[PDB]
């Protein structure tokens, strides 16, 4: 079950390894709308949260 | 003029943009980022399946 528009759910993720290679086919990500950071080079940056 | 034609499963029709990785492209045929030209793509489920 997901959340409503006025009660969206918010989760912080920390202390793991950002691996989006398996996130390519599975969770197919129909939108390439990433403009702040280019999604092709997503794995080369380190995020504090 | 060079026309390069083939058929790919419809999950990654928009992946054929130049300078982009992807399992159907980085291990079959890739496209340089300085490419000039056009892309044509359409559905052909009933002519083949």
């Amino acid at each position: 079950r997901f959340a409503s528009v006025y009660a969206w759910n918010r989760k912080r993720i920390s202390n793991c390894v950002a691996d989006y290679s398996v996130l390519y086919n599975l969770a197919p990500f129909f939108t390439f709308k990433c403009y702040g950071v280019s999604p092709t080079k997503l794995n080369d940056l380190c995020f504090t949260n | 003029v060079y026309a390069d034609s083939f058929v790919i499963r419809g999950d990654e029709v928009r992946q054929i943009a130049p300078g982009q990785t992807g399992n159907i492209a980085d291990y079959n045929y890739k496209l340089p980022d300085d490419f000039t030209g056009c892309v044509i793509a359409w559905n052909s489920n009933k002519l083949d399946s």
